[PDB]
């Protein structure tokens, strides 16, 4: 994870102006969407049989609303992705079995939504810096696993 | 495989980009060369400063490509058929890339087309570009 | 594309596989969960260790339907059209996981079959275990 | 490098047994064969048309002889790849402009080699050791890319 302060200011300060509860809900709910295979996790959620059927549902907002908050806190950690994802990791791995592929997957829909929200503001420095932050979050949830 | 929705999907989003894809083709390369670097080591000849003419020009040929393959998309193997043989025979580019550069085009186009873009949408788009990049990739060996 | 080449390459060479194919199919899924940890997500229900009948039942399984996909060479997608399901509606297994056992697979098999794993059959079985792995996957979305 | 003391021992005790150039011309021979779009960087060597060629052309043998050379010296710096091989990596980047995913290929086809070569002795232990090295230089060899 070698950020430039750069690409730490652009991302820090971008993020500022995030409704995490709403583009928590957005992200999860398109890489349901998007990526059919990965509802595998998530029969307990409900009906997931169509877009709106999955934008709309309670719990999968509910629960991007939770990944998306994990994801705000690393970015207070940027220097310590690893240690401050930990735990995360060692639950992803032992108790509910997500492939890390996932979280990359995971990572490239939250890049288009925040496209979507924010237009030209999203420039393709801008970008750049967000993929390494995802390509670091991913990296950091996989590490504990065995 | 593309449902008769994804069709319906592409060919709506795709007319209401017009004539900017030769533009969101190139903003589409200059992010896929900021975001992931080893795709530059494909174009060593290019000037990849930012407003590079190169890269407009390279941007439009891109787009047009896919234009061709929205007209022609029930019939994509045919329509792209030089264009695989181009890739496969002499580029020789390695398929990871077109990953890469599919999802900077979906960047772009969400960037640029904040109401038509629903997950519907970005689903379908997302399946056609990779519809495209398997027919570019198909004779590689 | 498998051409007649790859397909008279890939029949002889698990001609030899004969009736270790099971042995194999378990060997190949050992490599796999060692080399490839993040594989041993889809089988939290199995006793991983090693010798486990859970393993080796599901090797003889595998290498059974790869038998059978070399018996129906020309004719993949409605030979596995049943696994191909299975794959996409209910167990769901992520795209890339298809490399690491077809990786295992060939390491397995030039292990084994040595005088066999020449480099053009190598070439023919990487690109056969290719397209088994894009039958398996498409039917996803 | 995180591999574990009967992980590095696995590795080198195999590696005393290897003759580099018989590997070194098979890996690079089988990897053109295989994977034919990696013969871009090859045009010069001469006929690539078939696998026979390709095994008996004397360039790919040499060439093959001296990136086994250098990997060989990497594995006596396992603490410390990235150091070892910062050079090459701006050398494959800046003047020979390498997609470093060739590597993770090359890698591939090095421990189907080594399988081929070795037998019963390549077992899956030291097989998994193997993956990491050569995961591990890859990514030595990606680093300096910008
Ligand atoms: C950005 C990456 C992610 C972060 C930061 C994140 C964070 C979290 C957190 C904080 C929890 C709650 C832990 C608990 O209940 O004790 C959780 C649970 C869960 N996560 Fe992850 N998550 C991420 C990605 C994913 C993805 C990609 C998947 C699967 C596609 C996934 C599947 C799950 C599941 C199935 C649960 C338990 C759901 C339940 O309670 O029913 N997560 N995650
Ligand atoms: C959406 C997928 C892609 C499409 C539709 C596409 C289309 C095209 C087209 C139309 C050309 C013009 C060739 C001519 O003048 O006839 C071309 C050339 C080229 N493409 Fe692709 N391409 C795609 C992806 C890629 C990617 C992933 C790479 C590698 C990063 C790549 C590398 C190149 C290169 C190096 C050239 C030659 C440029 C030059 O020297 O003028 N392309 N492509
Ligand atoms: C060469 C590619 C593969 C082939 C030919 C293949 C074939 C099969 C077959 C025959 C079955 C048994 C279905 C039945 O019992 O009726 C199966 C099941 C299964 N496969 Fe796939 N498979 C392949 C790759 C994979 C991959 C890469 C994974 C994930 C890493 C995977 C995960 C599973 C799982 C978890 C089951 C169910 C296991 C159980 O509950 O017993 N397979 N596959
Ligand atoms: C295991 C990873 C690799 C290592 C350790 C390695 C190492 C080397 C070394 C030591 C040289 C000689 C540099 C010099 O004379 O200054 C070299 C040259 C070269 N390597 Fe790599 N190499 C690797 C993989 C690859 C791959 C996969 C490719 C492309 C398929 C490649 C392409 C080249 C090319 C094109 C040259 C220049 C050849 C010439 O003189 O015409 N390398 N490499």
């Amino acid at each position: 994870m070698h950020l430039t302060p750069e690409e730490k200011s652009a991302v820090t300060a971008l993020w500022g102006k995030v409704n995490v509860d709403e583009v928590g809900g957005e992200a999860l709910g398109r890489l349901l969407v998007v990526y059919p295979h990965t509802q595998r996790f998530f029969e307990s959620f409900g009906d997931l049989s169509t877009p709106d059927a999955v934008m709309g549902n309670p719990k999968v907002k509910a629960h991007g609303k939770k990944v998306l908050g994990a994801f705000s806190d690393g970015l207070a950690h940027l220097d310590n992705l690893k240690g401050t994802f930990a735990t995360l990791s060692e639950l992803h791995c032992d108790k509910l079995h997500v492939d890390p592929e996932n979280f990359r997957l995971l990572g490239n829909v939250l890049v288009c939504v925040l496209a979507h929200h924010f237009g030209k503001e999203f420039t393709p420095p801008v970008q750049a810096a967000y993929q390494k932050v995802v390509a670091g979050v991913a990296n950091a949830l996989a590490h504990k696993y065995h | 495989v593309l449902s008769p929705a994804d069709k319906t999907n592409v060919k709506a989003a795709w007319g209401k980009v017009g004539a900017h894809a030769g533009e969101y083709g190139a903003e589409a390369l200059e992010r896929m060369f900021l975001s992931f670097p080893t795709t530059k080591t494909y174009f060593p000849h290019f000037d990849l400063s930012h407003g590079s003419a190169q890269v407009k020009g390279h941007g439009k040929k891109v787009a047009d490509a896919l234009t061709n393959a929205v007209a022609h998309v029930d019939d994509m193997p045919n329509a792209l058929s030089a264009l695989s043989d181009l890739h496969a025979h002499k580029l020789r580019v390695d398929p990871v890339n077109f990953k890469l550069l599919s999802h900077c085009l979906l960047v772009t186009l969400a960037a640029h087309l904040p109401a038509e873009f629903t997950p519907a949408v970005h689903a379908s788009l997302d399946k056609f570009l990779a519809s495209v990049s398997t027919v570019l990739t198909s004779k590689y060996r």
